[PDB]
């Protein structure tokens, strides 16, 4: 009896008659990775196999769920969307998701601080898990950060249906000098909760590059923790202030 | 030319060469959301006849994005063999396409006749093949390139480890490796997409590949897939310079997204020449895909086929090593389903061939897209079939840090057992040396990391 | 016996073996329309691991259709080798998927070990496999038989040619007869499925078959598709007896709706004996495919893929010349999309080649699915490489008469060259005699049926 | 650095490295021409001792020629690959050649390696090395180019036909062409040295021979040996192009005397890449030959050896389809007899190799050298068994114009049905096609060149 999810699953090691089985549970602790499987022939072992496919029915459930409104209002966070309605749209629509819709563009304008220095914006993204799992570990310090021995805050906001390319707008909308984007990176196999930063400096929709932006991705307690994460954004935020630059026009 | 024919009595009208290029391509998401797709079967069948009925000149004069706006349209037509294209120049799609196929046409004679193309007739025949046409087609095209291994040999078939890890850990990305290793995976390249894009880390990534390559005496070559700066920075500092890698796009507005000028490819081969630990010619490594040129909005109206042939037509500009597309490796809004990616990877593969480089497939799915492993497998099969270079390799397939799903190492011993494929025959060498092939097979100690301790 | 697990905390229940069987299954039309499909991605791997968990003792033990109510499932159990159940029965399917699978075992391995397996055994084990799975384990299971010429010699590809048309004119038939010959298609069997069921026709379609075999000496057998009765009461007036056809469904209830009783092949055989124009010992022929039973009322609650194995049970009884599922002869009903259909070629042809018959694929297709000709094109290679015994051919895979596409002549020619497979030793003789084949490659004469005149 | 030796007792001391590469020859009346020579036996074995001794680092650091005085000597030392380098660079060049001569040495490790040389240090291992250790050494350094033909490939053997005329008279150069393919000469190139340098005239000689080329499908090229300006010019005009020609020097002194600027060897790969009818990716074609630089008074107190290896350093920068040493095309002044010329020319194929270009041999002498034909056939042979990559055809290798003997039609048959070597295999395969050639050896009826009328 063996639930696919469980640890015992995860740790199996189906290497049939091994070399030196004691590196082989060496091998396997020092990675997340599917490693000392086995096999039969040149093909996956059974066990293998059926944990890969309970893993993927997980993972598909997680690019679909959606935070709660409610969630969203319990954080203290102003809840803003794309020109995308639904989830279905998002998938097959990015150019929709890189543009706020009318009411979004006029909501920001009403309730968020104008011109500051450095401006924070939350997206659920590809995966709801990466924004509801690592919220309250990074976004706190890192406002606190912002402010302390800091500068103008702005306001942070929530964006559901976000894309990347939405910051531009954002950015040229609060007339904003640093604009940092938190968002869920596509769903992985055995893992949802994979946060990304993409930070730019003044960005304008028409002149503005992807490699102008800088990213930290990979923030999550299987990756960079987002409390340590949040101390390299703030960081981030400042040399982008001082250098005026972002992406791959910053030095070192 | 003509932009009309008439199908069931009826007239299909087509505004430029831009427009039948794009309606000809077999239906796609990402041809739907770029706005270019035909309305239906009977238009794109329309377009595939105008098209095939078009000459060699009508599309190589009239590239999807200009002469003088582009730098990679330059690239492309100045990389052109005049003597080439006038043999070539009056000969309809159609003729080029049976050419192709033909069995009487040897490999010689399409190594001369692919200098007369430009990318956009490249896209222009493949357009209007079905997915045996692409297959079989590719396969009487073999490229073949040398580094440490050799890789291209008909009978031959080739992988990349791809050893990713969330943090970097050099324990993890050395397990990965000996894993790898044990199924026969990493003729290709030894190959890793880094956290931070950083000398230090790069240094100690590639420390820890050429660590497990130096004391195996491997043949093959280690890569950090950073973006071509970095690379190039850490290598001019010490690190060990296997293959040299830049992710590209068919337009220089696309490169500008990448931050990529043609001056750092350059610099990438001087450098490769002056540092790298290669013994044959070759050893750059680029990587592209369909969607990258619409996400970037630097199509232009283009398809994302026809893109992405210019991007093989860049790319066979710095004769590399090895290139991939990386099939499915974005999502569903370039392309939805197994059907789609399938066919793109055979699109992939055979317009590499045909601009004569060395085309590899990641065969692979995102987890928001319509597919599962079942495609990864039944993709990479069909494009080893049609010769492909290599695939990728990770256990089972999972990358625990890119967030998607490639082919595992069991995937290409698979392949190579079903097929009677060996690989690289430098690496060959090496595994029957280390007791884990023999005769293209893996023994029985095979597929068990432990064996290398 | 577990019929329960917990998948990611929750418990999954089944209320018997049957169930397991059909929620195990990958998503199709068909299984949805049965009422048997999984209700989510979660349950149906619950399922699996399951299945994968039950003894080979557990499914043989617990046939869809009971002993004493079924001649079909009577069948099956009275053809076990007992001694060869015995030493398997305490395996559980997850174990027997492994040994199937594994280097270490060899053809004459799984020769004694297929005689101890039933029907629903043989489907449980494809359920729990991939697709590169079902492509490598039916690779390494060679069925090999013998009418006029050899079958699944490894290494070698055949091909039906099926002649058909509107109106069994025999002028039809034969020029598509020597545009099949002039592909090097025909080795299986030359096969018309005829308009109208009466024993004058079908000895004139007989008589024009063997009128091209006659004249050109060629090594192959003719058939005409009618029912059983028919081409018996024909060949015993007289026609020429080559193969003997029946199609086939998985239950008595599915064989009533046919119209066949078991005692017909029994006479076929022996009529096959008496009459029939054969070197080899093989003289039978049968055809199947998922979704017969489901139409028929008559797969008792259990899905299209177990049934489908029930079929090979059957057929391998009467130890036939050939068998080939007909994948998507039917409608999007059972088998909606490319995914689907390839999947269950996949799964038809492994089934078949570990159930221990001389499987082929008809690689099809109809007008009203979810399905184009490219779809036939990866799936005929695909099962190429998974050592398919045979596929069809017709004039671009059209049929006029059947009303669906099929493979073309050239996909065999186009399989062969791309895989450097040959034809049946004894046809490939012919093809080089005739000038249409040198060194298993289409001279530059072939694929011109006026070379016979 | 040590610049001195104790030999029986006697201590010799020389003042630098150019003094110690000089005088470490073996004897030619060209190093005594050059006052460079040893002043006996002894001093000879001293100075290749105290060679011996010397690390790659202080012949790599000690060029003949200053880098910021001289254009070939900065080309060859720009082109180090300092990683291969910093591997070698404290090994004695007496490791080195016991390296290169070694059967645990790999051509794949000898590929890595040469990067790291220059040319001064090639010259300083064949200086070192006996005669057969000069063969054996080549032997097994094996490089392999493609143009129309793949040339180099152990095994085989090719030749340039030279069909040179005193007037260019189209009727006389096509008489020798018909006369060299009968023999199976002109798989390295059709190759016409031209009386006048103008463009008209090489327009019409290339026309003859393109005319042949293109009658009978010949995979082969042509070219016509005037200045590199000339070449260009016509090919610019409408010209076929195949080979681009030009005599080199191994100082930038000799250069000028040449009238070549290395700006022209850049124009002409481009001038390839859009002109040139050639398949392959190589299509420059250099010659070279020991005394050059000493003639031009550019050898700047450096021995005729170490000058011709700085040729090859140049040669290799434009990866040439082909290059030749003209053994002895010059005179008596600069190598006297048999022995000097078979010394040299084992010398300049060895060191070419080591170099990495495509190297072949002219082996000739001219009538007022201490020579005759049976030398000429001593050295083709000789040099064969080296590997040697192609030699001269003319008929019985009388030049008519150039006043010399170099190797007959005939003798490129000889060495391939002695030594049981192919021609390319492009053009092995045209010979079979015409009937001239059988299993590598010439059929009956070859040998006459009215079997092409
Ligand atoms: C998908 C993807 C891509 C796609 C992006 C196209 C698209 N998605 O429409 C393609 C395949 C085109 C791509 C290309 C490259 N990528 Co990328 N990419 C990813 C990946 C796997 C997913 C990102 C994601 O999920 N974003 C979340 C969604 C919601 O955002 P989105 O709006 O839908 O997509 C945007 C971003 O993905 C962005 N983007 C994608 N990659 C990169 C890289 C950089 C440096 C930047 C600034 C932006 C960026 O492009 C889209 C803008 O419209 C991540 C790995 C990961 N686990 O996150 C790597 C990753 C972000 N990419 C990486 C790199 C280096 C590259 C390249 C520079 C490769 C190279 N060596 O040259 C190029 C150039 C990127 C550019 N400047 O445009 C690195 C970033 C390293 C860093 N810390 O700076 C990552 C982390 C992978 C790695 N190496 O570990 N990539």
């Amino acid at each position: 009896a063996l639930d696919l999810g469980s640890a015992e699953a995860k740790a199996w090691i189906g290497v049939e008659n091994p070399h030196r089985a004691d590196v082989l549970t060496e091998l396997r602790r020092s990675t997340v990775a599917r490693v000392c499987t086995g096999r039969a022939g040149p093909r996956p072992r059974t066990q293998a196999l059926l944990r890969f496919l309970a893993d993927h029915s997980r993972s598909k459930d997680t690019v679909l769920k959606e935070v709660p409104e409610e969630w969203v209002k319990a954080q203290g966070l102003l809840e803003v969307r794309s020109e995308i309605s639904d989830k279905n749209l998002y998938l097959t629509r990015p150019d929709m998701g890189r543009r706020l819709c009318a009411e979004a563009v006029e909501a920001l304008k009403a309730q968020c601080v104008a011109n500051p220095d450095v401006q924070v914006v939350i997206s659920d993204g590809l995966s709801t898990d990466a924004i509801t799992v690592n919220y309250e570990e990074i976004l706190p310090p890192l406002m606190a950060g912002l402010k302390q021995a800091g500068l103008k805050v702005g306001t942070p906001f929530f964006v559901r249906y976000g894309r990347v390319k939405i910051e531009d707008q954002i950015g040229e909308i609060l007339g904003a000098k640093v604009v940092i984007l938190l968002v869920g990176e596509r769903p992985g196999l055995g893992q949802s909760e994979s946060l990304s930063c993409y930070a730019v400096y003044s960005p304008r929709m028409a002149t503005t590059v992807e490699a102008d932006r800088t990213c930290i991705s990979n923030i999550h307690q299987g990756g960079t923790p987002p409390v340590e994460a949040a101390a390299v954004i703030v960081d981030l935020a400042k040399r982008m202030l001082e250098q005026k630059a972002s992406g791959i026009n910053m030095t070192r | 030319m003509k932009l009309k024919t008439t199908l069931f009595g009826n007239v299909y009208q087509f505004k430029d060469v831009k427009e039948v290029l794009a309606k000809a391509n077999e239906l796609r998401s990402g041809d739907v959301l770029a706005g270019v797709a035909a309305a239906s079967s009977q238009e794109r069948v329309a377009a595939k006849q105008v098209l095939s009925e078009m000459t060699v000149a009508d599309i190589r004069n009239n590239p999807v994005i200009a002469y003088e706006d582009d730098c990679v349209t330059r690239l492309i037509q100045d990389d052109v063999n005049e003597t080439a294209y006038n043999q070539i120049k009056n000969w309809s799609i159609s003729e080029l396409r049976e050419y192709v196929l033909s069995d009487e046409t040897s490999v010689d004679d399409i190594a001369f006749t692919r200098k007369g193309l430009t990318s956009e007739v490249v896209a222009a025949v493949a357009k209007i093949c079905s997915n045996a046409d692409l297959i079989y087609g590719a396969k009487k095209m073999p490229v073949i390139k040398k580094a440490n291994t050799t890789i291209g040999i008909p009978g031959t078939f080739s992988a990349r480890l791809q050893p990713n890890d969330t943090r970097d850990d050099v324990q993890s990305i050395a397990a990965q490796i000996y894993e790898g290793l044990s199924f026969g995976v990493g003729d290709a390249v030894i190959g890793v997409n880094p956290v931070t894009d950083d000398v230090e880390n790069l240094s100690r990534v590639l420390d820890t590949i050429y660590g497990v390559i130096d004391k195996f005496n491997i043949p093959t070559q280690g890569c950090v897939l950073a973006h071509v700066t970095t690379q190039i920075e850490a290598i001019r500092r010490g690190a060990p310079g296997g293959l040299i890698f830049q992710s590209i796009c068919g337009s220089e507005k696309g490169l500008k997204e990448f931050g990529v000028e043609l001056a750092m490819l350059d610099e990438a081969r001087a450098v490769g020449a002056e540092f790298n630990r290669i013994a044959g010619e070759n050893c750059l490594y680029f990587e592209t895909g369909q969607g990258s040129a619409l996400s970037a909005g630097a199509n232009f109206g283009a398809d994302q086929v026809t893109m992405e042939a210019r991007n093989y037509g860049l790319a066979r500009h710095y004769d590399p090593f090895i290139v991939n597309t990386v099939v499915g490796f974005i999502g569903p809004e370039y392309l939805y389903n197994d059907r789609q990616i399938i066919r793109a990877g055979l699109e992939d593969h055979f317009m590499g061939k045909l601009s004569g480089i060395s085309m590899g497939c990641d065969c692979c799915y995102t987890n928001h897209a319509d597919a599962d492993q079942n495609l990864n497998e039944n993709l990479m099969i069909l494009l080893a079939t049609a010769g492909c270079n290599y695939i990728m390799g990770m256990p089972l397939g999972d990358d625990i840090m890119l967030n998607y799903q490639t082919t595992a190492f069991h995937d290409t011993a698979t392949v190579r057992q079903l097929l009677n494929l060996r690989p690289s025959p430098e690496f060959e060498r090496w595994l029957e040396s280390m007791g884990i092939m023999a005769n293209g097979r893996l023994t029985k100690r095979a597929g068990d990391p432990s064996l290398f301790f």
